[PDB]
RNA sequence: GCCCGGAUAGCUCAGUCGGUAGAGCAGGGGAUUGAAAAUCCCCGUGUCCUUGGUUCGAUUCCGAGUCCGGGCA
RNA sequence: GGGUACGACCAUACUUGGCCGAAUGCACCAUAUCCCGUCCGAUUUGUGAAGUUAAGCGGCCACAGGCCUCGUUAGUACGGCGAUCAGUGAUGGCGCUGGAACCCGGGGUGUUGUACUCU
RNA sequence: GGCUGGGGCGGCAUAUCUGUUACACGACAACGCAGGUGUCCUAAGGCGAGCUCAGUGGGAACAGAAAUCUCACGUGGAACACAAGCGUAAAUGCUUGCUUGAUUAACGAUUUCCAGUACGAAUCGAGACUGCGAAAGCAAGGCCAGCGAUCCUUUGCGAAGAACAGGAAAUAUGAACAAAUCAUACCAGAGGUGUCAGAAUAAUUACCACAGGGAUAACUGGCUUGUGGCGGCCAAGCGUUCAUAGCGACGUCGCUUUUUGAUCCUUCGAUGUCGGCUCUUCCUAACCUAGCGCCGCAGAAGACGCUAAGGGUUGGAUUGUUCACC
RNA sequence: CUAAGCGGGGAAAGAAGACCCUGUUGAGUUUGACUCCAGUCUGGCUCUGUGCGGCGACUUUGGAGGUGUAGUAUAGGUGGAA
RNA sequence: AAAACAUAGGUUUGUGAUGCAUCCAAGUGGUGUAUGUCGCAAACUGAUUUCUGCCCAGUGCUCUGAAUGUCAACGUGAGAGAUUCACCGACGCGCGGGUAAACGGCGGGAGUAACUAUGACUCUCUUAAGGUAGCCAAAUGCCUCGUCUUCCAAUUAGAGACG
RNA sequence: AGCGAUGCUGACGUGCAAAUCGCUCGUACGAUUUGGGUAUCGGAGCGAAAGACUCAUCGAACCACCUAGUAGCUGGUUCACGUCGAAGUUUCCCUCAGGAUAGCUGGUGCUUGUCUUUAAGAAGUAUUGUGCGGUAAAGCAAAUGAUUAGAGGCAUUGGUGUUCUUGUAAUAUCGACCUAUUCUCAAACUUUAAAUGUGCAAACAACCCAGCCUUAGUUAUUUUAACAAGGCUUUUGGGUACAUAAGAAUUGAGGCACCAAGUGGGCCUUCUUCGGUAAGCGGAGCAGGCGAUGCGGAAUGAACCGCUUAGGGAUAUGUGG
RNA sequence: ACGGACCAAGGAGUCAAACAGACGCGCAAGGGAGGAGUAUGUAUGUGAGAACUCUUUUCUCGUACUGAAAGGGAGAGUGUGAUUUUACACCCGUGGCGUGCGCAAUUUCUCUUUUUUGUGUUUUUGCCCAACGCCGGCCGGCCCCCCGUGGGCUGCGCGCG
RNA sequence: CCAAGAGAGUAGCACUGUUUGGGAAUGCAGUGUCAAGCCGGCAGGUAUUUGUCUGCCAAGGUUAAAUAUAGAGUAGGAAG
């Protein structure tokens, strides 16, 4: 696709509910945890004498992951995620669409 | 076995017909409710929102409800051994008010409104006769049947 | 998931103890060679991928999504 | 009754061609300073006066077209009913119940509210 | 894995969408019919205004059929991101104009599929906050497919204030207490499952094991009779003459089951696989024999048919054979 | 009613079909299965002295220790500084 | 009970003792080996005879090869502290090289005579290499009773050719 | 001699025999027989290697043990009478010979109660009244989609030709094209459009009349607004009842519930209908059966006919003679 | 299709937790001890797991729930005033149903009885429904934000032991 | 006139494993590593530092009785 990068939309905020400029940006993840509790966990089951102890996973199904807009009203202290369909393609930078009355052939 | 929209589609029915093409009519938003009538379900198409799905066209049930553009019908919808009422989110294009009850209450009052007016009111008043009878007749030319074949040269296929 | 060559000209590669843009070389003419063979001189040409950065000046000098090629998980 | 206008209904209101139109009005029609708006005053904006009913508009007309509408078709067809029965097989078959489309005929051809006007 | 007219294979009928099957409600199977889905799209979203197609004609340098230009028609026959289907025309289309509602929610209430679970997906309000517009209004990303549990991780969730004694009466814990990390929370998201309710999984066995199953293949037998195998009918032609001596095309019905297929009834706690030898008997669609009819039978010879199954009906060679074949 | 026969049948017996299929039933065997493991290797550390001798690590005087163009001029340059 | 194996005969590796090979719970354990390349170990091939082609791309193996990709602990220095990171960093692997009596492999494409068929002849793509020597309807050929010659009255037989 | 086992598919094949026997045969000076002594052993050995053989034990030896090991499966599975009485179906599943679930079932209940039913509530049904489709049918001259011939034009050389050069000629010319005509047709065509079905509605918890109550219902103005909306309303507050004059029947109760089983392979049929030639074939739709019942009928039959069943008796019928 | 030559004697649905219903059974907001322990003769014995018990301490489960928590927490009685922080009063929350109870007409009966009729009325603990209300809960509403008249979503809660 | 005489390669820590309901560790075992100004040491069930506060004082050393007997126990009763 290609979408936005900053966008006047709403932020409810404590520093108001309004409509707002918002830096809009496009979420990568923060992903996982040594010392986790999760993963102190895993961890001790994993631990000692066995083999392997889970399943992996291999299906696969599709390639589409949820895209996730991370949005930072300004003034607000307020960072938001906000949820794209499945795609294959994506894009923020701001740019538009311009309605094709020229085929250069 | 089939595929299935919850609004998957049919042949004939749903397609919007017989120059009976276009938006409902201002006379159908002129229209005015109340509540716990008994209205009708029909489907425009106009709008693929408070539509209900299939079982519903040709069904009468009750309001129970009327939102801004809407109305709350719950019908009796018929499950293994029993119909259970589901009460359903249309905007309001797509139901309209029978007959159904109209008659049967109209006449009822009507009807009671002469049953009364008979004692209570003033007047005396016929209607109607009974049912179905015999008669003296004096009838004046009687015919028979002679069928086909004579002058079938005629008539008849070939 | 880290390790990274390659993102520049056709293909492939730099910038006083703060100046800025490369050859090769396909290429394209010449010239050389009676014409050839053998050979020489000259063409052309990059966001220095992709975008950010210190500063009167900054591809010099710099940051990074990226791209991509390969090693162990 | 027409007009006007707002309609509501949304084809008896419709395509097509004639003929005709008092009034009120509509209309066409001029203009473009203003405002307005357009390559363009064509539209639209703005002004609206001269014209002109030619068109529109209206109404009618019409072996017009279309529709509308009824009849006609046809209890056929086609369904429903059967233990039964004939049938190479479909069928076909009875009596009990229902019930056509086309066709042709016939006729029909907008309805009518609200506010305004116009003797 | 499963699937499955056996297994295998292939195919995917496994989550699915469409249209069709399917009896004018509703619901309905097949590895039926015909199609799709894993994305796509910051507008292809959203809103206004404007604008109108598919298509046809007539003209207009170049330019001719096909350029544009232009009149002029024209119920969409288009066109609408897409499969498919729906819809639909002063719009839903289409073009422009503007935008961010594809937004945010106590988010209840609601529907569909349906277990009346679920998700998924939809529907209806209310609150925001925007957008758009003259205004009503619309606007929660065309409508319908295009998508994902538990489990886990992760991302996002008050600062700011007012404390006496909670000062909205001030987001939770980390259990002897502090202060600080760190870690845990509550909550809503994302992160993935297509065998799509969602196990981390290669071979090989004719060395084989086991339990069953005739719920299932592999013989007979059983239906059928496509397929084969046999006859008509028909009769265009043939056949020097010549439809029919004898044929028999084109057709077109028969008929059979010593074919072959299909089907899985039965049979798996058992019905002893080939062939052949032997040996009987039987059947007739009679090859030979008895005797009739025809002849495109002069004789000759054959041919055709009837009536006839009482009777007869071979040795080798080669080849497991069968069949084949000298 | 039988003797001696007799081997068609009694789908004889004969042996809970070994084929065949199935079974969230098995194995023998195979392999780049999954998933370990015996094993093999490598490193790391260690036992570990004794020397004499190199490189490292120390910060100690700050020395060898810094010129583009145009300022005939010293160019990371900072600053109490007239 | 053989066409099987053994078998002499053929061929290569691995390997010289603080070793190789190899057994083992472990030990000053075992065996080869009360022994030393005319040695041992290890596999392959299967008298004599005669020959043994091409391929090392693949896949192994091998390499003393390269050297700075990678590759664990391990260290090493870095913040209240935890805690963090960075650099360090091994064989191996990347990598580079060798190798076929290792595993195995060893092509496909056209045209071409004026008599003739025929296509030596000559062009093509392409592989690691494109199957050489040989040898066949052969226990090997699917087509297949392939073909012919030959033998039998007659031969899916045989044999000889053909291959 | 011996040691072995080639052929007779010899003998036997409930044998003298857990591998015997006859003949037959391999070899029989060597890698030659054998005795005793000694050694290797189970996931081990051994093995001139057959995965042989390893004490009738062997592609994992035998003992005892864990163990009654595990079973979506085979088999079995031990008195009477009465009363009630199925399913082959629902969804999900690494799910198809299985669950769960639902449904069907039994049992256990619980509040009332219909003879006043014109005011019980119910009814697999009619009636009205009241809703409603695209099968069958129709149809193609309507569209959509299909298809056959002429007839009547236009022509902008379709082709032809003569008169004409030859003609963007004429004239013939036959075609194209036009048009009205015209045949024959559709599962995913379709106006119209059935029958057969399918929703609803048919009462008192009602009707009216008052006049009330109340409302941060209706960008508000109540107000002697309107409407909205609901709430009321002693003796209805107050009034008001099922005739038609004309159009049900029923209703051997209704309401209502608790909870557990047994079932998930079906099969047969009228009817509709799919696959394929077909098939006692396959595969669905409806109803009914069978299954899970016998009796009576069809010389014979799971499902056809008739009909179902206490035990009898007496009678008459059923189908059928 | 399998199994089934014969006859005796064998030979297969058990014990058992929490738990759901059903039923009897006890008592009832308590109930069940419960572990134990004491305890005195019948006289073997005895100062009775089992006899009799018998029981202070109670124990244990039960007689409000809600929240992860931190944590709170029910006549938000009713009613009442109520500008209901409160403050008062102190023998049914709101409606729909209700075996019932009442009234009248209705038959006879002296009267009674009183058949029969006609109605009334009454706590939603008689059942259920239907709506507040109520606890914890959550959003904190209304509003531009926040607070108060007052909200407004929600739950194994509460509504006359 | 004061003293004031309490357990080490153990404790601990890493690491590994094993083991535990015991959770950022219930132990143990191996291996390595490896403690006490004594304002100490140990414990105080979320890692840490950091600080208090709370409970003990390990690492040598002995100790009826009330319990068992569980399958194969032996002397002598009581039974069902």
């Amino acid at each position: 696709v290609n979408y936005p990068k900053k966008k006047k939309m709403h932020c409810p905020d404590e520093r108001c509910n309004a409509h707002k400029s918002f830096k809009v940006v496009q979420y990568k993840a923060g992903k996982a945890r040594l010392y986790a509790r999760g993963k102190r966990r895993y961890d001790r089951k994993q631990s000692g004498y066995g083999g392997q102890t889970k399943p992996i996973f291999h299906k696969k199904a599709k390639t589409t992951k949820k895209i996730v807009l991370k949005l930072q009203c300004s003034n607000c202290k307020s960072i938001i995620q906000n949820v794209l369909k499945r795609t294959k393609h994506f894009e923020l930078n701001d740019k538009k669409k311009t309605g094709n009355k020229d085929p250069t052939w | 076995v089939h595929s299935h929209g919850y609004k998957c589609g049919t042949r004939h029915l749903f397609a919007k017909k017989f120059r009976k093409h276009g938006v409902p009519s201002v006379s159908t938003i002129l229209t005015n409710f109340k509540v716990g009538d008994y209205v009708d379900v029909v489907a425009d198409a106009a709008v693929r929102a408070g539509m209900p799905h299939k079982y519903y066209h040709g069904r009468t049930g009750i309001v129970w409800n009327v939102t801004p553009r809407g109305v709350g019908v719950i019908i009796n919808k018929p499950v293994r051994n029993r119909t259970v009422r589901k009460r359903i989110c249309v905007r309001f294009e797509h139901v309209r008010k029978s007959r159904c009850q109209e008659a049967f209450k109209q006449k009822l009052k009507d009807l009671e409104a002469f049953r009364a007016a008979k004692k209570a009111g003033t007047p005396l008043p016929p209607k109607k006769v009974s049912t179905r009878n015999g008669g003296f007749v004096c009838p004046k030319k009687v015919e028979v049947l002679a069928r086909r074949t004579a002058d079938y040269e005629a008539m008849i296929p070939y």
